[PDB]
């Protein structure tokens, strides 16, 4: 799987929800997150 | 980017990054007509890179901001 | 109808019969002088018995009534020939036709 | 003198042909076939297995700088769709049968000649994939095609376990 | 020696052309370093070529066929409807002409040609025609844009049938069931409720040949099981095709996979093993005959459903509400003939006793799962109790799965089709001469009963 | 298959996370979703919404960095420069299908190219001149033209993508009822005909009629083939129907 | 907004007339034929000549765009639009487009590629299909076509010799429609072939003593379009087997003993390829013909040699299995 | 006439006419096709991209 968001048909708030979808939206852009990280310096040390 | 108010909002840090691309001597000069991992020196030239996006803050004929009305 | 008008007429009465091949070697044309089909670029005559309806009235009609080697200028009408239909790509609707017809021989 | 000549004029028939990039030709036609069983790249085996007859190391330094260099990841994918694909014994299609693997051979003989001569850099770069951002291990994977290719011929003799003699079709699927 | 100086001519390497085609394209690469990719392309494939000319010929003598120079008109037609169907396919080709696809398949069921000589349809390719104008005519689901696949009633109805004369002929069929494996389509060109004709393809593939029924797989079978799971919904309507539009008269889904059954597990004499197995343990995890209303499952169980669906079917039509309209209806079927066809495949599958396996090589464990499910001794009642050919598919079963006292609890094959089959060769305007067969058939159900 | 999670006191044991990063080639994977796609929505959104009689300055109008925007949209879907080498010209091609595909796995065919279309509300640039500002419709050329030929670039560039112009036809006949994009419409054509024919199978005797007429108004558009030819035809490789 | 543009320095002429003036009450007289190509178009006119194009880039892709547009209606087989087309674009206009040595490249090329694709686009296009099969019957033709025509073992010709192949047919029509598309494609109406075959080789002497010289102007432009479109019509009407071994003879004598040996560009290369697979074909159907030939005796004294020492097969005697049948 | 000599001489090409007779090609064609024979005045001698490279 990977944590999806539903698509952009209902931009308003409907995108809040959260489902999941190992299909091919397991290669792109809805099944993306980021590690941002609270410290400000060595953000990018290896993640423990 | 305000990152005082971390813990009330996030900051986005990707944007903020920089990178030390070259750094020379002001003596460096050729004007066209590397070492690595070499250290950073008070004095000489520096060379920024914004990562994500590839456009290299360096020395541009910027004459459009009028906040203080001689600045650039 | 097959308004026919003579250009260089021969015998004048050899006219022809029902099954007679009318060997016409035609140059058709359409008003403005606007061509839309010929007979000597091609060098092939044009064959066609009386009554079996392969052509339009107009060159029956005409053929009864001309002779052999009778140069003439036929004037067909919309009636006669493709009308308000027309032969789609060449003709448009609503035309009239002319043809210098000219008659050799009957099989 | 005759070995002798006979590795000379095996040795220039392969330099008229890696020279020109016959092993790239091989290596990128492999990588091209995603783990597809075909008569394509078994052509294209038999000719890296012609080129590397003997462990020429030219033509192993010269894939392994062209891999190296291009970071592909299809090669050994491909070589990993490949030893999935690979076909067994199938004794059920044998039994009914009563009333592929030339491919495999020479898959593994141009794995063999890869790392021949104690090629170090193959049998790492073989495991690891190191200066790529993911690996793969076709130690492993031949490996396990040794295990499926165990536990079939081991069924097989438990059919014939009970039994007196081996027909031709029998000793033919075990050779 | 006459062969052998003919082969020493030919393998002459004969006939100035190869010598100048072979230097002047190894000088035309020389002299430049050229693009055009297709250039090069023809230039080595041309000089391949002119050394391996014997590549020609050994692609050349399968497609040749020699015929005598009586058969050189009704050839020419097939030629010309061959050639206009190649412009009815894709190259300078394709749909739109379907009057001619159709005239063109109709002028080839007719010609004379393949009735006499062994092999041409096959070598033509005339069945990699077909299906490929079928393909393209479906491309994908939903539509069915073009309803008259009679290339179905082509290759089903003349080319596995035109393999009396050449047996491979079906092979080829055997093989495009590998494409009907991804074409398996739910479209009926006959009666057509939902019943799959292209089927019938598979059907004339598999229908008599022991190799071929022994060469099949389990993959062509798991996925129409599945799918007759999927025929497991209930009838609520007169014809809810997928939804009854206008017309009601009785929908059809179950059926058509049980056909094909029969004939992938049924051989010409006794039946096979290798696939009746895994039939009935695919069938045994998902076994979906759900009549109206039993135990555990919804049917599972013929009398109940039966009796059911003879209240839907006599007073009624097909249908339940609806004004007495049900006769000779082969709702009715898909309830009667569903279980009718399911059992006709399942006694076409158990073996007998005192057969070769009488009951000792693991068969056992098979007719003791048919035999638990008893309703099987209680089918005597189905045999006597408007299809009677319903009943041939039960008697079947017990031929097949199963003294005399059970002999004669019936006293007979059955009474009623006894007097009835006396008194119908009796003509009358009712009653009489529909089943001149109907019931003359059961000396087929009833003989067997001799011993 | 939608297995919605929630955080639970402990659930499940088995309910792992493996991973799977943005890859040294998927690089631009991570890039494009924070640059070319997450802006661009918010631009186009409020420049949408100041479509609609909107007051000017108060939300998104900033119209040289919109038109910056899609310059560098453009720039950034542009063709792979025909005269490099095999190899990187592929690889730029993979990269401008990867980039397309994920633009539409995050809605092309619903999102992005209904954002272009939902720009396209120009009744007529000259009325709307004196309405906002002093500039509404400039470049309605640039963005209508250029993200049109992406949007066939994409259709063309991963070989069964025929979902918007091809599918949402009606959407082609909103070309079609206003004609100054002409440019594109045979990029949709011309790759939808190869791949399978979905854009053809509805078109109409009001179609052809109105591009004749508009060739009255023509001089012979120097792709009359790959328009009206593949219209017909498709380039030697035709449907029949 | 065009203007009327008063300063229009363009194409004059090169041959007028061969007018003769003599006396004895002022005769005058000229027997000597001219004709020329005019333009006057329904959507947007200009009456020029043809050659007047040559100048101006603003019709010429116009008119070559058209050309592109009227053989795409009439392509892959579709005969009532040919029907309809040849009343705008009669044969003459044909003759003189190919004849012509004025003209630009484009419209040449354009015109060439019509004509094929209202000529030799699908009876061509169908044998070439069927070309593959070499379907044979029995004939005793069919064994008088042995490999050789000596006992010399010599090299033969391609395009000569015997064929005995169940080739499809060829049938036309006229314009004037009646049975507009049942099968009607020699060409929508009827073509003159044989001057058309006489044309291409006068053409094709032509152009290799064109450019043997290495000449600054070739017809159209460039050699290109002096050699492709000349070459195309020349393979459709090749592979048709319209040719006969004398104008074969002289085709093999323009380059056997040439224009393969002549510096040549690219695509004519391409269509040499072409050529030189239709003469492999050829070939190879004579010597399967020749196979065919020899299997007819061949299997007549071997299924003899069963007949000699008679034996038999289930209880049905003497069947034909034992000739040739298993089942 | 009849197929089965055409099956036969198909059956027979394979064994008693496929040999080495003609497939000694193989290292012909391509000592034939390695050269690349050109005096364009840059090469050492020859091979300006030689026909088997391209």
């Amino acid at each position: 799987e990977c944590l999806t968001v539903p698509s952009g048909e209902h931009g308003e708030e409907q995108r809040r929800t959260v489902h999941y979808e190992g299909g091919a939206v397991s290669v792109h852009a809805r099944s993306l997150w980021r590690l941002e990280t609270l410290r400000v310096a060595w953000s990018g040390s290896h993640i423990r | 980017e305000s990152t005082s108010n971390s813990k009330n909002v996030p900051p986005d840090l990707s944007i903020c990054t920089f990178v030390l691309e070259q750094s020379l001597s002001v003596r460096a000069l050729q004007e066209m007509l590397g070492g690595g991992h070499r250290t950073l020196l008070y004095g000489h030239a520096i060379l920024l890179r914004h990562s994500y996006s590839g456009m290299y803050l360096c020395c541009l004929s910027t004459s459009r901001s009028s906040t203080d009305k001689l600045a650039f | 109808g097959v308004e026919i008008e003579t250009i260089s007429p021969g015998d004048g009465r050899t006219f022809p019969k029902k099954g007679q091949t009318c060997v016409v070697h035609y140059t058709g044309m359409l008003q403005n002088g606007k061509k839309f089909d010929s007979s000597r670029d091609r060098n092939k005559p044009f064959k066609f018995r009386i009554g079996k309806q392969e052509v339009i009235k107009g060159f029956e009609e005409g053929a009864a009534q001309m002779s052999l080697g009778q140069r003439a200028k036929l004037t067909c009408t919309p009636d006669v020939a493709y009308g308000a239909t027309g032969h789609p790509g060449v003709i448009p609707p609503n035309a009239t036709l002319i043809f210098d017809v000219e008659l050799l021989n009957l099989e | 003198e005759e070995k002798e000549m006979e590795k000379q004029k095996l040795l220039y028939q392969q330099a008229r042909l890696h020279d020109r990039g016959a092993a790239e030709m091989v290596l990128q036609t492999i990588s091209a076939s995603k783990g597809e069983t075909g008569p394509m790249v078994a052509a294209t085996l038999k000719l890296g297995i012609a080129i590397l007859n003997g462990g020429n190391s030219t033509v192993q330094q010269k894939m392994l700088d062209y891999l190296k260099e291009k970071k592909d990841v299809g090669f050994f994918q491909s070589l990993a769709g490949l030893m999935q694909s690979c076909s067994v014994l199938d004794l059920n299609a044998f039994e009914r049968q009563n009333k592929d693997d030339e491919f495999t051979c020479d898959l593994f003989r141009f794995l063999q000649l890869l790392c021949e001569g104690h090629n170090s850099d193959f049998q790492n770069y073989l495991r690891t994939q190191t200066g790529n951002n993911t690996t793969v291990n076709i130690i492993i994977s031949t490996v396990d095609y040794l295990l499926r290719v165990q536990e079939s011929i081991s069924d097989f003799y438990w059919y014939y376990s009970g039994k007196d003699i081996i027909d031709e079709q029998g000793q033919r699927n075990f050779s | 020696g006459r062969l052998l100086s003919l082969v020493e001519k030919v393998t002459y390497l004969k006939k100035s052309l190869q010598q100048l085609i072979s230097e002047t394209m190894v000088r035309w690469a020389q002299e430049s370093v050229i693009e055009d990719p297709e250039l090069v392309r023809a230039m080595f494939v041309l000089l391949h070529r002119q050394y391996d000319g014997i590549g020609g010929l050994v692609r050349a003598l399968p497609k040749t066929y020699t015929i005598n120079g009586v058969s050189v008109e009704d050839t020419i037609n097939l030629l010309a409807s061959l050639g206009q169907i190649r412009s009815l396919l894709s190259v300078r080709m394709g749909k739109e002409e379907e009057k001619l696809m159709i005239r063109g398949l109709g002028d080839i069921m007719n010609n004379k040609v393949f009735y006499q000589h062994p092999n041409l349809m096959r070598a033509l390719g005339m069945h990699e025609t077909v299906m490929e104008v079928m393909v393209n005519v479906l491309g994908g689901g939903e539509s069915k844009e073009i309803t008259f696949p009679k290339m179905v009633a082509n290759c089903c109805r003349f080319l596995c049938y035109f393999c009396r004369i050449s047996r491979q002929n079906q092979k080829a069929m055997f093989d495009h069931l590998s494409y009907l494996l991804e074409n398996s389509s739910v479209g009926l060109a006959s009666p057509a409720m939902r019943g799959s004709t292209p089927l019938d393809v598979a059907a004339a593939s598999v229908m008599d040949n022991n190799e071929l029924a022994l060469a099949l797989r389990e993959p062509d079978l798991e996925k129409v099981v599945r799918y007759l799971a999927g025929c497991g919904l209930q009838s609520c309507q007169m014809l809810v095709s997928k939804g009854y539009p206008d017309i009601g008269w009785n929908p059809v889904e179950g059926e058509r996979y049980l056909d094909f059954l029969r004939f992938a597990v049924f051989c010409n004499g006794e039946s096979v093993e290798e696939n009746a197995n895994v039939v009935v343990r695919l069938l045994i995890r998902r076994p979906e005959c759900f009549g109206p209303a039993l135990r555990g499952e919804g049917g599972n169980g013929l009398l109940a459903a039966m009796e059911e669906a003879i209240k839907i079917a006599e007073d009624p039509s097909r249908d339940g509400p609806s004004p007495t309209s049900g006769s000779s209806k082969t709702m009715g079927n898909a309830i009667m003939t569903f279980y009718a066809a399911l059992i006709d495949l399942l006694g076409r599958c158990a073996p007998e006793m005192h057969l070769i396996h009488a009951g000792k090589g693991e068969a056992i464990r098979i007719r003791s799962i048919l035999r638990s499910l008893g309703d099987l001794v209680g089918v005597i009642s189905i045999a006597f109790q408007f299809c009677p050919d319903h009943k041939a598919a039960m008697v079947l079963f017990l031929d097949r799965v199963y003294v005399q006292d059970f002999l004669l609890h019936l006293l007979e094959v059955g009474f009623l089709p006894d007097l009835r089959a006396a008194a119908s060769l009796d003509t009358a305007a009712l009653s009489a001469t529909d089943m001149a067969l109907a019931l003359n058939r059961y000396l087929c159900t009833a003989v067997l009963p001799l011993l | 298959i939608q297995r919605k999670a929630i955080m639970h006191h402990e659930g499940h044991m088995d309910d792992g996370l493996n991973l799977s990063r943005s890859q040294h080639e998927e690089s631009r994977t991570a890039r494009v979703i924070r640059s070319t796609v997450f802006l661009f929505n918010r631009f186009i959104r409020g420049l949408d919404a100041l479509s609609k009689k909107v007051k000017l300055p108060t939300i998104d109008l900033p119209i040289e960095s919109v038109s910056l925007s899609l310059q560098d949209l453009i720039g950034y879907f542009h063709p792979p420069d025909e005269h490099l080498e095999h190899e990187d010209k592929q690889n730029r091609l993979r990269a401008l299908k990867n980039r397309q595909n994920l633009f539409q796995e995050e809605g092309m065919i619903n999102l992005v190219l209904e954002c272009i279309d939902r720009l396209h509300v120009y009744s007529s640039a000259a009325h709307f001149a004196d309405v906002a500002g002093r500039e509404a419709g400039e470049s309605w050329k640039s963005i209508l033209n250029s993200l049109y030929e992406l949007l066939a670039a994409l259709i063309r560039g991963n070989r069964k993508n025929c979902a918007q112009f091809s599918g949402s036809l009606d959407w082609l006949i909103s070309r079609l009822e206003r004609l100054e994009a002409s440019s594109g419409i045979l990029e949709v054509l011309h790759c939808v005909l190869v791949e399978s024919p979905e854009a053809l199978n509805i078109i109409k005797e009001g179609h052809i009629k109105s591009i004749i007429s508009l060739l009255d108004k023509h001089g012979r558009n120097h792709k009359v083939l790959d328009v009206l030819c593949s219209l017909c035809v498709c380039h030697g490789v035709a449907v029949r129907s | 907004s065009h203007v009327l543009w008063s300063r229009m320095p363009n194409q004059f002429l090169k041959v007028d007339v061969s007018r003769i003036s003599e006396r004895q009450g002022w005769l005058v007289q000229c027997l000597d034929p001219l004709q020329f190509m005019s333009l006057h178009i329904p959507e947007e006119n200009r009456s020029v000549d043809i050659l007047e194009l040559t100048e101006q880039e603003e019709l010429l892709q116009f008119h070559y765009h058209t050309l592109r547009l009227y053989s795409a209606v009439c392509a892959l087989g579709n005969h009532r639009v040919a029907h309809a087309l040849c009343s705008h674009v009669d044969e003459p206009q044909l003759l003189y487009a190919i004849e012509n040595k004025y003209m630009p490249g484009l419209l040449r090329a354009g015109y060439y590629d019509l004509l094929i694709d209202i000529h030799l686009s699908s009876y061509a296009t169908a044998r070439l299909m069927m070309n593959n099969e070499f379907i044979v019957p029995m004939t005793e033709e069919t064994k008088s076509i042995t490999l050789f025509p000596d006992e010399n073992k010599k090299h033969g010709l391609p395009g000569i010799g015997l064929s005995t192949s169940l080739r499809p047919r060829m049938r036309f029509s006229s314009p004037s429609f009646v049975s507009i598309s049942n099968d009607c494609y020699q060409y929508s109406p009827e073509f003159p072939l044989d001057i058309l075959k006489a044309k291409t080789i006068q053409m094709l002497t032509e152009a290799v003593k064109e450019g043997s010289l290495h000449a600054r102007d070739p017809v159209g432009g460039t050699t290109e379009f002096l050699f492709v479109p000349l070459i195309k019509l020349f393979y459709t009407l090749l592979i048709m087997g319209i040719f006969h071994n004398e104008d074969l003879k002289h085709i093999l004598q323009l380059i056997e003993p040439g224009l393969l040996q002549m510096k040549l560009p690219e695509p004519v290369k391409l269509q040499m390829c072409l050529l030189l697979q239709y003469l492999c074909d050829c070939q190879v159907r004579h010597r399967i013909e020749a196979i065919v030939a020899f299997s007819d005796d061949f299997v007549a004294k071997l299924q003899d040699n069963q007949r000699f020492r008679y034996n038999e097969v289930m209880q049905a005697l003497n069947m034909s299995a034992a000739l040739t049948a298993r089942k | 006439r009849h197929r089965a000599v055409n099956l036969f001489l198909q059956g027979y090409e394979k064994s008693w006419i496929e040999t080495e007779e003609h497939y000694f090609e193989d290292k012909l064609i391509e000592d034939l096709a390695k050269p690349g024979a050109e005096l364009p005045e840059e090469d050492e001698a020859m091979k300006r991209v030689d026909p088997l490279h391209q």
